[PDB]
């Protein structure tokens, strides 16, 4: 078998080969180009990807996600610390090492974060196999640029364990950068501005580029904010639409939430690429029906401070990087969230209108240089 | 003026209604299977183990209703589909009937 290029993401995985002069980013065995880094324990079995993301109801504390957080990390570590009390599964204490305390095959087991990530890595790998029809052994991972030392190794550790022989660990915005072949341009150094923006978490990364040579010159962003904060937004204002024309609090029911939450993601999807999305929900709470509609101009007014709060990571990178806005020469989107046309709009006028390298799918951009990188070292 | 678009989302509320019909019988399973652990020789420690079990089976039917609610969610009829829209209408209402009933359960057993 060839080798791929994975994207081991904190919510979604990508998995891609370089074959026949192209990237083709590999769906799973649900069709789906990104999986879940989602893993459940059972008391006969275990899921990973779509399954055990779907049986999460079900099994909640025995359901891990988010592993990418807790990943080289210490126990005393801020976000480690932090985010425990939100995740339904236990997180322990092993000598300063947190572990994941899950209920599996009748016995109560305690993974490392690199064993969950090899186990969402073992499935990318065999993701890769389905569609190539052969083994695969040799995989190039991503990690995130902030990652440290300790990080890094865990990552490749993971690796390891899924059976992969890890070729090179990158950079996410590096990989981004290869994506759209920015170290190929003939010139000078090429200062080249990432910006991605996902589902809950933003991170901006300022690289230069010397004769092949990748060097990180910054980094800034919001570990909390993604595509799921939008939603919430609109969440709020149907909820007061609904109020408003029914004197009627649907926040009472989570299920009448969830629902209207559900319409709202794939309401913002189509503002994407329409300036007007419907909405129809009967019997949505106390047997009323809710119809309704949102334009994209009340949809950027609802995420107004968001969308302009993604400059500020930008301004703070050029700062670090003691550079100036137009010694920018390349701006890179990444991310499922930066398919928002305010949000492209803002970045656009904040650069003078410079055109945005945007022509790779956001989420799988990362997947696509990681997957270059890997046919250059086999 | 019964329109050859509204045959395509009544076949998607047709198969919507299958689907329904399928979880309703797995509940009913349920049912039976509560009924056989009340009127069962289960010690009360095994009794809390199976209706656990029963719990998980109950949650997972809950989830396949919300899945159900959530693809009919996706659909847009305009005013003129009054045949579409009374049969989604019929189809959310049966759905709920069934939820409550499900929550009969849940709520009740471990
Ligand atoms: N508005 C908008 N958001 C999108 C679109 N496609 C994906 N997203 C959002 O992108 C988010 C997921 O981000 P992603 O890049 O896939 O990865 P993550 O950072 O690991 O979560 C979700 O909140 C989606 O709603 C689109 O067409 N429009
Ligand atoms: N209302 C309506 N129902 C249809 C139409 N075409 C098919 N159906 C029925 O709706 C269901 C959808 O099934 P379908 O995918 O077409 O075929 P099947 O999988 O072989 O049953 C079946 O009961 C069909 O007989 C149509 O034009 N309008």
């Amino acid at each position: 078998g060839p080798a791929v290029g994975i994207d081991l993401g904190t919510t979604y995985s990508c998995v891609g080969v370089f074959q026949h002069g192209k990237v083709e980013i590999i769906a799973n065995d649900q069709g789906n180009r990104t999986t879940p880094s989602y893993v459940a324990f059972t008391d006969t079995e275990r899921l990973i990807g779509d399954a055990a993301k779907n049986q999460v109801a079900m099994n909640p504390t025995n359901t891990v996600f988010d592993a990418k957080r807790l990943i080289g990390r210490r126990f005393d570590d801020a976000v480690v610390q932090s985010d425990m009390k939100h995740w339904p599964f236990m997180v322990v204490n092993d000598a300063g090492r947190p572990k994941v305390q899950v209920e599996y095959k009748g016995e109560t087991k305690s993974f490392y974060p690199e064993e969950v990530s090899s186990m969402v890595l073992t499935k990318m790998k065999e993701i890769a196999e389905a569609y190539l029809g052969k083994t695969v052994t040799n995989a190039v991972v991503t990690v995130p640029a902030y990652f440290n030392d300790s990080q890094r190794q865990a990552t490749k550790d993971a690796g390891t364990i899924a059976g992969l022989n890890v070729l090179r660990i990158i950079n996410e915005p590096t990989a981004a950068a290869i994506a759209y072949g920015l170290d190929k341009k003939v010139g000078a150094e090429r200062n080249v501005l990432i910006f991605d923006l996902g589902g809950g978490t933003f991170d901006v990364s300022i690289l230069t580029i010397e004769d092949g040579i990748f060097e990180v010159k910054s980094t800034a962003g919001d570990t909390h904010l993604g595509g799921e904060d939008f939603d919430n937004r609109m969440v709020n204002h149907f909820i007061a639409e609904f109020k408003r024309k029914h004197k009627k609090d649907i926040s009472e029911n989570k299920r009448a939430v969830r629902r209207l939450r559900t319409a709202c993601e794939r309401a913002k999807r189509t503002l994407s690429s329409s300036t007007q999305a419907s909405i129809e929900i009967d019997s949505l709470y106390e047997g009323i029906d809710f119809y309704t509609s949102i334009t994209r101009a009340r949809f950027e007014e609802l995420n107004a401070d968001l969308f302009r709060g993604t400059l500020d990571p930008v301004e703070k990178a050029l700062r670090d990087a003691k550079l100036d806005k137009s010694q920018i020469h390349d701006i890179v989107l990444v991310g499922g969230s930066t398919r928002i046309p305010k949000i492209q709009k803002l970045l656009q006028d904040f650069f003078n209108g410079k055109e945005l390298n945007k022509s790779i799918n956001p989420d799988e951009a990362v997947a696509y240089g990681a997957a270059v990188q890997a046919a250059i070292l086999s | 003026s019964n329109s050859p678009q509204e045959e395509v989302e009544l076949k998607k509320l047709k198969h919507l209604e299958k689907s329904v019909e399928k979880i309703a019988d797995q509940l009913e399973e349920l049912n039976k299977e509560l009924t056989g652990i009340q009127q069962g020789f289960l010690p009360k420690d095994l009794q809390a183990e199976a209706l656990c079990k029963l719990d998980r089976r109950v949650k997972a039917t809950i989830e396949q209703f919300m899945k159900i609610l959530e693809e009919i969610d996706t659909l847009i009829l305009p005013e003129n589909f009054k045949d579409s829209r009374l049969k989604r209408k019929g189809l959310v209402k049966k759905v709920q009937a069934f939820l409550a009933e499900c929550d009969t359960v849940e709520q009740n057993i471990c």
